[PDB]
């Protein structure tokens, strides 16, 4: 299977056609997407083969062949870009200035910006291209529109 | 039977299309990673 690092398509032919239920991105030898696009299922890559290693439903994250690697952060000031990878189109960045999310247990950045579903778990970059997160776990807010969290993980 | 497929490397674009607002929201994230907003 491909190892190379960047950002790929998670299809599926269960359904009518090839279907993309989802992005992920391949770094260290890992691949990392959202639980939600997967549901934890052991992925295809060409013959080869991605088992689970480690996954939680609440952070909405799930990483295969290893331990999850992305560690950057937003710094809270700058413009971030979402590598979009949107379903039949070719991987698009978008700039934007990210809004925050604040809970009981901390603030968290994120992102005013609305792809399809199958969108879920494309990166969110800084400008050194480092992965600071990923898009598609969020709220729709009043006016309807959608507001994705910067979800990252956690570098054991 | 999902399967991965490569779209691209992962690099920041100088004078990529700029876009979004930046709304600051009270959320709330439940034990199924739902998030809800607080009012
Ligand atoms: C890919 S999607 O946009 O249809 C979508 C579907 C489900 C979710 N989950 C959020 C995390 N908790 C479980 C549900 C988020 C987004």
């Amino acid at each position: 299977g491909e190892t190379t690092d960047g950002v790929y398509r998670v299809m599926t032919r269960r359904l009518l056609g090839s279907t993309q239920v989802g992005v992920g991105v391949m770094q260290e030898g890992v691949f990392h997407t959202m639980w939600h696009v997967t549901k934890g299922a052991a992925l295809r890559s060409g013959e080869g083969r991605l088992d689970p290693y480690w996954g939680d439903v609440k952070q909405d994250l799930v990483s295969y062949c290893g331990p999850w690697k992305l560690d950057a952060a937003w710094d809270g000031l700058s413009e971030v870009q979402l590598l979009a990878v949107p379903p039949g189109e070719r991987a698009k960045n978008i700039q934007t200035l990210p809004g925050i999310f604040k809970t009981k247990d901390g603030d968290i950045g994120a992102v005013a910006l609305d792809y399809p579903a199958g969108t879920s778990g494309s990166p969110i970059l800084d400008k050194c291209g480092r992965v600071i997160g990923l898009y598609g776990n969020g709220v729709v807010i009043k006016n309807g529109s959608y507001v994705s969290a910067i979800t990252q993980g956690k570098r054991e | 039977d999902m399967y991965i497929e490569r779209a691209g490397d992962i690099t920041w674009e100088k004078d990529a299309e700029v876009t979004g607002n930046s709304p600051r929201l009270d959320v709330a994230l439940d034990e199924s990673g739902d998030f809800s907003l607080v009012e």
